[PDB]
């Protein structure tokens, strides 16, 4: 501290905790923001897990069919 | 047996007070209850720019011939402006008492604001401000006022923002002049070799024409500029005001605090109409920044918790020895007289100050200090290499002790 960095002319205003509302517009803007956030990251995150779900189901069903007796066999 | 300051307000409202002394030299001033607190952000530099224009000539005494007159008797002409008061004072001889009063009359009324001068004084004011930034402690105290009184007329500076300075016109000035220069808000104060009856007759002769929610905010403002060699930090809490007597006790505490670590410690009790800033403005090297603070906060909490009788006696003696502020000199007394009548409405004598000092003991000092310092949200203003200056949680936690 005091030597961490060299900045200049950057003024920084702030308020006391007890002087400001604890949850200013928490759900007022929180929801919009959370939603804003989800739409900037959903296309990068979700489709891999979607195809994991498809591969998992596929594997399960395929495995079952694999186990299901071959009707043609044994006849 | 303090010499009383005889006072003679006029029907217009012009209180005329004076105190006589052996000095054959007398200081006469006009105090006006008009500062940056009465400005409404559209005329934020009107008092300062009028204070520049007030010596550049009147209607009766056009231009420098006016100041030729105050050269002719060898008198000295001064003026100053604060956030609440404006003063125009002259130090002269006793025998030149009438003309000086007449000169002061012109300066308060019948003043002439020349458009030519307005541009010249704008360049003066603009340039000074453009270089005023040089004075750090002024920058730090302006930052402290701004962050402590945000959203109020007490945040704005006396000089105003360059913007207004450029954008100001005779009519605006005329307004401030015609609005905040009322006779009931004016004191003609005289100190030294003056007679009160002669001064009252001179005020009746001239000057008889004069026409007839503050909030503190705890906030961390930090102007970081690492190229400066030294850092200036001011920490304050809300003061009581002019009329609250425990100011005296706070003055003792300020005295007890004195200045012990990093250089440039100091203490202030700035008072405005039922408000104020009570605190300390140290200035130091990168490392000392925090400790000093730490140091400083410890002293405040010691005054809230562990005040002893010996340091209280020392602070009382320092404050009494500080009554020398009153002294006997024409100027200081006159000044003191000037405020007394504007703020308290009366001149408090030194015997009453001594009584209010001697009634202060250690128990009421730590009670009043706990009332004003303990667990309070401070206003912090820093300028310079202030990275190691702690943020608001650490200072706020240093405003109390867990023991």
């Amino acid at each position: 501290f005091g030597n961490l960095a060299r900045i200049r002319h950057v003024i920084s205003y702030s308020l006391s905790p007890f002087e400001q509302r604890a949850f200013p517009s928490y759900f007022s803007k929180g929801i919009p923001n959370v939603l804003r956030r989800t739409r900037e990251r959903i296309l990068r995150v979700a489709p891999p897990f979607v195809v994991v779900y498809l591969i998992y189901t596929w594997g399960n069903q395929e495995f079952e069919q694999s186990k299901r007796k071959n009707p043609a066999m044994y006849e | 047996s303090v010499p009383e300051t005889q006072v003679s307000i006029l029907d217009n409202g012009l209180r005329v007070a004076s105190e006589q002394s052996s000095h054959a030299t007398c200081t006469v001033g006009v105090w006006i209850d008009a500062g940056s607190r009465y400005e409404t952000e559209k005329n934020n530099g009107a008092g300062y720019f009028l204070e520049h224009l007030a010596f550049k000539g009147t209607k009766n005494r056009p231009g420098n011939a006016l100041e030729k007159e105050v050269e002719s008797i060898g008198a000295h002409l001064n003026a100053y402006s604060t956030r609440e008061h404006t003063a125009y004072l002259i130090k002269a001889l006793s025998k030149d008492l009438p003309k000086v009063v007449e000169l002061l009359a012109d300066i308060v009324q019948n003043s002439s604001l020349e458009d030519s001068q307005i541009e010249k004084e704008r360049d003066v004011i603009l340039r000074e401000m453009q270089e005023n930034d040089a004075s750090m402690q002024n920058v730090v105290f302006d930052y402290l006022h701004a962050t402590a009184f945000q959203g109020t007329p007490l945040a704005q500076a006396v000089e105003g923002p360059s913007e207004n300075v450029r954008r100001l016109s005779r009519t605006d000035l005329t307004d401030y002049l015609n609005r905040h220069y009322k006779a009931p808000r004016m004191v003609l104060a005289a100190a030294g070799g003056v007679e009160h009856q002669q001064l009252l007759d001179l005020a009746q002769k001239h000057l008889s024409s004069v026409s007839r929610p503050c909030r503190f905010t705890g906030s961390e403002i930090r102007h970081r500029d690492d190229a400066l060699p030294l850092a200036h930090v001011a920490i304050a809490v809300e003061g009581p005001g002019w009329a609250n007597p425990d100011n005296v006790t706070l003055q003792v505490a300020n005295a007890i605090i004195g200045h012990y670590l990093c250089q440039s410690f100091q203490t202030f009790n700035i008072s405005y109409s039922d408000t104020g800033l009570l605190g300390a403005h140290f200035v130091c090297d990168a490392m000392s920044i925090d400790d000093m603070v730490f140091f400083l906060q410890g002293q405040w909490m010691r005054l809230c918790t562990s005040a002893t009788e010996s340091e209280v006696t020392r602070g009382k003696n320092i404050l009494r020895n500080a009554l020398v502020s009153h002294l006997d000199g024409t100027t200081p007394v006159c000044e003191d007289i000037g405020r007394s009548l504007l703020t308290y409405g009366r001149r408090i004598p030194l015997a009453e100050w001594e009584s209010r000092i001697q009634e202060v003991d250690a128990q009421m000092l730590r009670d009043i200090c706990s009332k004003y310092f303990y667990d309070q949200c401070p206003a912090v203003a820093g300028y310079g290499p202030i990275e190691q200056l702690p943020d608001y949680n650490r200072i706020r936690s240093g405003m109390f002790w867990l023991r």
